[PDB]
């Protein structure tokens, strides 16, 4: 019912990195503080980190497993995007913000750190664990990939907001927030792919899988609650960033047609700103009564 | 969670092993005690409240100064004498969030039940004291409902128009077109449902002034109709609802129906705008014996006869215009079009399907002309004439286009009070009112056909419940009893009030000297049959009430011969979508859809049993979709022989059922004298 | 393969390193003698052709009965005496495809180049023999050709109108929008090109009668008139071209450029519907102190103040509305507006830019109005008053639309003939007639306008062409010099031929009194300064033509203030799409696209020098492309001093040039005095 | 050295069908032959079934083992064109030019017809048979892939060209242009990862490699042969259909780096002939002159 009005969304929402020159963002860029420009730095690489995951791993992973030519077509162009355009996208940010010996140690730094590593971890380990012919467990990737594109970037994706918001960095806020409209088709998509497999299921077994939702959500919130602090902490933010997190936590479950989890918060309000039955033929006496 | 929204919620936990139902009074309690009478603005005494309300932009002083304010307060007075209670929690919630008055910032409330009854009955009753009265009475006792328009728009200042149906013909002309699309937008503006005959227009590919192959066809009138109701979309508040509608034998029938397709290219689909075909007999003769049939250009037609297709016999018409080398057409499949016109209603629920001579032989007024198309709600079947706008500088030639204005009696509450002579009687005055106080001044011809036709439309409702809840089922031969006096017995006194009307006013219709009243012939079966109930039950229902007999019949048709008829058109069974719930009824004369109805508002699931639901009386209240759609034909087809007009007939689909089912329910509808066919809803 | 199109094909076949130019000669020889004569219907005598034309409704009888068949003779040996030969197969080709008559299934040629040019110019003579044969003389000659309607339909009887450039004013009513909508099918229709002005209506989230965020902004009429024009699209040979203005202080600017995006939704992008954007010096000042700027809503405006926005002059009253805590206004940073702008029409050309102040601080007739948009060629700049359209049963107060006829000078064959007086008068004297016989009976203000204005549009051609084969660069100072001289002796000579046409007919324009011309203020630049040329070169080049000096322009001063004059407006400098072949001259006054043009009709490829192309003007055949944009703003803006309407002026754009390379050219345009911007055109 | 600049030209080859506009080769269509209408619905259909493989399995299967996050961008990009675009544009072709009724029947036809079924099954036999981290299983996909790219299109191609330069079906055939263009440079790129890890043996190692190329080609070769004698016999072009697939299987060996293995022979040569701006900010001095 949903896969051809998704295919034109999607190619219709097409865009490629040269199209927004980043060179301006210097400009603002230079007046942000040591602990502003830290944090970006790591927010960045954590983004950039989790969706390599989802272009090498959980995209095609998905496409790989999932029946139908027109989906496997709608799943090819994301995974596009995320490996040829979003990437991409990442990079040109980076290189045009800091030097080379600053994005490697940036890197480093989010590659050991604790809490990126423990999402990145647990999603993966999900993709790992499909099975062929097993609609169960790709339901269950489904769900971590749900999680991934309409949850887990968010408390990431609110620091180029607040600075896009305020009249900072819009070049680089005006690329995030085309690849933060991606993610969000995305986890749309992949929600009612995962919906699809939920509602072919028994009673017992659907009450099985929303617990396994839940869990798995409890889990990558309380690591979220403490990935915000490191990271948020020092430019005080942290309140506000996990309102948006448990904001964004609804949307996700929502998508995978769960009800919501956490109570209606407001959002800060610079975020805000930068946010057929079957045919048979008449064989006559049926004129004639 | 609200505290009324978990009581109504309570009905499906199944105590006992029954339903709960019991608690949808302690649901419509708990809200009305927590937040009807929280957000009641309250006043000192009623002078206060009608000072603030006239003078801050909310009722009309026109109306209200036609009484004392003595005459208003009996009138107020009178409506809550009757200390009114809703049954059910959804029947209170859909009247406060619907047609109950608020204030600007739509924050509190202004208008109770009886406030908006009392401002409706007085706006009726247009100065009289006891006229206002008995109106309040027959709507608080909930007998007789006015349509949403007129019910939620009367005696209000900021308020649209009291009609909501009209039909538009539409000429084979740039200039008409245009003035088409200019009406539906001017109409849809002040938020009413409007459907276009689009059989004049010719078809794709024929000439225009000598240039040959340059017409898009009804198609491309059709895409600017859609863009103009989407623009047109009442102020941003409700979809702009339009109706298309093309004969059968149209050469674009094809291209019609292709703008409904699934896979409907987004230059060919249409999204705001539904569609109609019109069948004649010859159709289905055509298809019966399977005979390769032929779709026509209309301009080639108009140009050898001087008349459009829409406007001549086509049983009669048929074998000369495919005789007639000067008339261009191609050749179709009668049983291929049947099967496709299933295949769409199964797929969309279009198009409506209007049979063109079920509705003209027992058509009052044939002589002005035949029934060409319906309207938005496919009930409407009225005599049409199309109008010919001309040049900016030359003067128009103005025609009739159809408006008729909607009311429905509650059979439950009519039958219970055995009060059908004085609610037909005083619904038909207030219709009446309605169509006279009704002046639209950017439609020309639906204004000359309201001030020359006067037609109305007096539906009925709850005919499912009140059989229900009397124990009587739906499909049973006693319902169709019932049905045929009941409905027999409206027809007489809307006859009769109309007559009486027209005696009083010295005036009838225009050209009603031409009509089958006129000449006697409406009357022959009602004096030549007697339409007295069969069964001892259903003949007990009507206990303490005079059926109409054949000698009263008789008496009638002297009358109306003496003294005229003043409603072209009086009876048509409308929907009644959102104003039942308000009635405590089912909707319109159709089957329930549901037992108990399971809707979502806001963030909070709501349940909604059907009116008199119990365990007594549960597996009368059968499921439409559970049901022979032959009966419910046969039910209709009933009801039908009674109604002037059309009734808004919505075909009740199982998911099993094919494409040869559909079609069999449509010839066995087209057999049994069906006029129109609503909606295929398929569960 | 043709002989014709093989032998135009030799020409890109280098012989000895260069083209072989003298091919195409022998093309169009090879053309004619092999299917044209061929195909041409030849009678025995004129008058068995003149028989057979009018008697088969080819011609009209009207115009040709004002002559006797002796001087209807007369004007066809005048016409055939010159013995005009095609220089090219691109003309011959162009006119035998396009202008040419032909029989009604369009398989033989009635009309030459000589039968439509004395067709012609019996239609412009209007019953005088010497008039015909002068006009005869004009075409022939090819000193002044009629635009395309006029050429192609004057005489024939089943014919469009002379007019194709419309331009209409809607009021922010739903009445004026369909009546807009109708209008723009109507002319659509008769093949026109409408343009109409979005700004006085309402911004999206307006309110329309006290329900507030009703409005659905420009953007759905701009949907409602791509349908209309969609819909009228003249068997989709021609289809539907409309253009849509919007001032760039509007609230829906952002709206109304986004419908041009590639990567627009299919419910906002408009797709048969050109944009035009009219920028006040206000926003262009704004931008370049980096300032915020506002765009408004046009409803809060017109209910605080009484009048539209765009009726209000900006540069005094932009702090006023800012101020006004009653008006309601949108924050928008004018730089990245200017961006967006300057982004969009790289990628689609699109909108149109017209600087309203150079447009104005110009503009004779600002008693009247000021020039609030452009057409769909952006090079008509008249003013334009909206009209009220009301209720059906009510009066329309009908305002005025802008439209005027069309005729280019070939500047190349005026300069040889030494007749720039005699081709501009009696060009003056072919398009008043032309705006005499024109009478839209669909369109109330475009009629209205064309009897109280009486504007004409005499354009020019060849102007690269002529430089070219003259020895001079495009971007040279001597070709400003040179366009300065001959367009203030063009605007000399139409000023001359329009105060005699007002003292010969005793009355003036309507509102001239207002007028610049009466007030002697338009005169003030030519009896102060003299336009003679100041290079040597130049001078000999206008050697046996006399131009007028500073006295001559202070006798005209007088002559036109004791006289009047006929026309509001005179001089417009249209594109000249296809006629430009048929005369084998450049298009319009802007520089050539290519030297040799290569295009493709149906299965053949052909081949189009520039006309008079050779080694020895090869180099000054300078590409478009090619030459600085600045030094092409430069000539236009010579010649636009001299011109009272606008010029279509088509940027050039390499690809390497970013966006701030073409901003730069829109603000040194705006500098310049350029009043329109018609394409930014990338190669 | 190369993948860059193959990035560069994929993302600058972008297209949509929806591009060109169809209705104007309904003349044309309507005025084939019943035959050369048969023809030409089944080839496309052929050339669908080649793509759905190609963009589902081949393209994704092969980014899956080849190392690299650009290389992977790039065959990612790819695969999203085959079943996203290229086999999505003989639908749209499809739904103009044809009735759904032979729509429906020529999709029956692919399934049945056993030289397209052949066809498949070695070619998508061969992708499913890579081992990860097996370079030789790899190779030998990637030779079957060039095969499909530069070879088994081809005698599908012919026929939309054929028309095309005559002057008939022109927009269909600017579609097939497009779509060709594509697969030239997938064919090229594809072959020089192959030679990579050709180029890795020993000598006689690659002599098996060749063995196997060319065992395959000629396989598949005979294979085409009855196919297309099936397809063109009823249009007359069967051998001239045979020499185009013989010039185009040598490209593929080409672009393998190996030697061409048919003699050359002349072409129809109707067939023959069958063949944003940058944003820059506005400056203050921008606006004086
Ligand atoms: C009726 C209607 C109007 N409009 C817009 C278009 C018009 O420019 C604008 C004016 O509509 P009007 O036709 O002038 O409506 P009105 O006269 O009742 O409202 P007002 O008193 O404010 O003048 O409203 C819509 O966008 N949608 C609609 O459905
Ligand atoms: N007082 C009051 N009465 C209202 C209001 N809305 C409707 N009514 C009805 C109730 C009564 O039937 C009628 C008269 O009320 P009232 O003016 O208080 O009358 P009275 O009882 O003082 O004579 O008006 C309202 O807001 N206030
Ligand atoms: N004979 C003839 N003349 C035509 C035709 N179309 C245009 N003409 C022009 C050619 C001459 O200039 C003019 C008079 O031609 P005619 O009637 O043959 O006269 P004449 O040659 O006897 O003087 O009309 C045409 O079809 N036939
Ligand atoms: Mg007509
Ligand atoms: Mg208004
Ligand atoms: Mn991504
Ligand atoms: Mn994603
Ligand atoms: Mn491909
Ligand atoms: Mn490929």
């Amino acid at each position: 019912d949903f896969t051809q009005m998704f295919y034109n969304q999607n190619v219709k929402q097409f865009w490629l990195p040269e199209e927004i020159a980043l060179n301006g963002d210097l400009l603002t860029w230079k007046y942000l503080g040591k602990n502003e420009q830290d944090t970006y730095m790591k927010v960045l690489a954590g983004l950039t980190l989790l969706d390599t995951e989802q272009g090498n791993t959980g995209m095609p992973i998905v496409a790989e497993h999932v029946d139908g030519h027109q989906r496997k077509a709608v799943l090819n162009f994301m995974a596009m995007m995320e490996n040829a355009v979003h990437a991409k996208s990442y990079s040109n940010i980076f290189m045009t913000l800091a030097p080379t010996e600053t994005i490697n140690e940036v890197f480093e730094w989010v590659k050991q750190n604790k809490y990126l590593q423990k999402k990145a971890q647990m999603i993966v380990g999900l993709y790992k664990a499909i099975q062929k012919d097993d609609e169960i467990s790709l339901f269950k990737a489904m769900v971590a990939s749900v999680y991934l594109e309409s949850f887990l970037f968010y408390s990431g994706f609110y620091y180029p907001l607040y600075f896009y918001g305020q009249g900072k960095l819009m070049q680089s806020g005006e690329i995030i927030n085309l690849i933060l409209r991606d993610e969000a088709i995305h986890g749309v998509y992949v929600g009612l792919l995962a919906q699809e497999i939920y509602n072919k299921q028994t009673e017992e077994k659907k009450a099985e899988l929303r617990e396994f939702a839940i869990d798995l959500l409890n889990q990558l919130y309380e690591n979220e609650l403490e990935y915000t602090e490191d990271l948020y902490d020092q430019v005080g933010l942290s309140h506000d960033v996990k309102k948006f997190i448990r904001y964004n936590a609804n949307k996700a479950l929502m998508n995978l047609g769960f009800d919501p989890y956490f109570e209606e918060e407001d959002i800060n309000p610079i975020v805000l700103n930068g946010l057929k039955a079957t045919v048979e033929p008449l064989k006559d006496d049926d004129f004639y009564f | 969670v609200p505290k009324w929204i978990q009581l109504n919620n309570e009905i499906m936990i199944q105590k006992d092993g029954k339903f709960q139902f019991d608690k949808d009074k302690e649901a419509v309690h708990s809200y009305f005690v927590d937040y009807i009478n929280q957000n009641t603005v309250f006043f000192h005494n009623l002078k206060e409240k009608l000072d603030y309300l006239v003078e801050n932009q909310y009722y009309e002083e026109e109306f209200l100064s036609l009484y004392s304010f003595e005459d208003i307060k009996e009138v107020f007075k009178t409506a809550y004498a009757k200390k009114f209670r809703f049954p059910s929690f959804m029947s209170a919630f859909k009247f406060y969030n619907d047609y109950a008055l608020k204030t600007n910032d739509k924050k509190k409330i202004l208008e109770r039940y009886e406030d908006r009854i009392s401002i409706v009955a007085l706006f009726f009753a247009n100065g009289d004291t006891e006229k206002a009265k008995e109106y309040v009475n027959l709507m608080i006792n909930q007998e007789y409902q006015p349509s949403t328009p007129t019910f939620l728009n009367a005696g209000r200042k900021r308020r649209g128009e009291l009609v909501s149906c009209f039909l538009l013909e539409v000429n084979d002309s740039l200039n008409d077109i245009s003035r088409a699309i200019d009406i539906s937008m001017q109409l849809s503006k002040l938020g009413g449902g409007v459907s276009l005959n689009l059989s004049k227009l010719r078809a794709k590919g024929e000439a225009i002034k000598d240039v040959e192959n340059a017409t898009k066809g009804v198609v491309g009138v059709m895409k600017l109709l859609d863009n103009a109701f989407r623009y047109a979309d009442q102020m941003g508040q409700r979809q702009g609802s339009g109706a298309a509608y093309l004969n059968i034998f149209h050469r674009d029938i094809n291209d019609f129906l292709d703008t409904k397709k699934i896979s409907a290219d987004e230059d060919v689909r249409v999204k705001t705008l539904s569609i109609g075909v019109v069948i004649p007999d010859k159709f289905v003769e055509l298809a019966r014996e399977d005979k390769a049939a032929y779709v026509f250009y209309p301009h080639t037609i108009y140009k050898e006869y001087g008349q459009h297709m829409d406007e001549m016999d086509m049983n009669e018409m048929y074998d000369k215009f495919v005789d007639n080398p000067r008339v261009k057409k191609e050749k179709i499949n009668p049983r291929k079009l049947l099967e496709k016109l299933a295949m769409l209603r199964s797929e969309s629920g279009y198009p409506y399907i209007m049979f063109q001579d079920n509705v003209n032989k027992v058509h009052a007024n044939n002589h002005i002309s035949k029934v060409k198309f319906s309207n938005l709600c496919s009930e409407v079947l009225q005599a049409s004439q199309v109008s010919s706008y001309t040049d900016y500088d030359e003067e128009d030639e103005i025609g009739l286009d159809i408006s008729c204005n909607l009311g429905s009696l509650n059979i439950l509450n009519v039958m219970e009070h055995k009060s059908i002579e004085k609610t037909v009687k005083l619904a038909t005055d207030s219709l009446t009112h309605v169509s006279e106080t009704t002046d639209i001044r950017n439609a020309p011809a639906v204004r000359r056909a309201n001030k020359a036709m006067k037609s109305i439309g007096l539906g009925a409702m709850n005919l499912h419940g009140y059989l229900a809840q009397n124990g009587i089922a739906y499909e049973s031969p006693e319902a169709r009893d019932f049905a045929n006096t009941f409905f027999m017995m409206v027809n007489f006194y809307s006859i009769q009030r109309s007559a009486e009307i027209a005696k009083e006013k010295g005036e009838t219709f225009d050209q009603y000297e031409g009509s089958t009243y006129a000449t006697g012939e409406y009357f022959d079966k009602y004096v030549s049959t007697d339409f007295s109930p069969k069964y001892e039950k259903i003949a007990n229902l009507f206990e303490g009430m005079h059926i109409p007999t054949t000698e009263d019949w008789k008496k009638l048709k002297a009358f109306v011969a003496e003294h005229g008829m003043y409603h072209s058109y009086r009876l048509c069974i409308a929907p009644t979508g959102s104003i039942s719930y308000v009635q405590s009824s089912t909707a319109s004369v159709m089957p329930i859809m549901e037992r108990i109805e399971e809707r979502t508002y806001g963030n909070s699931k709501t349940y909604y049993p059907m009116p008199g639901l119990a365990s007594n009386n549960w597996f009368f209240y059968k499921e439409a979709y559970d049901m022979d759609m032959f009966k419910v034909v046969d039910m209709i087809a009933t009801i039908q022989q009674h109604i002037d007009q059309g009734i808004s007939f919505t075909l009740f689909l199982k998911d099993t059922m094919t494409t040869r089912d559909l079609n069999r329910i449509d010839l066995y509808a087209h057999h049994r004298g069906i006029k129109t066919i609503y909606y295929a809803r398929t569960k």
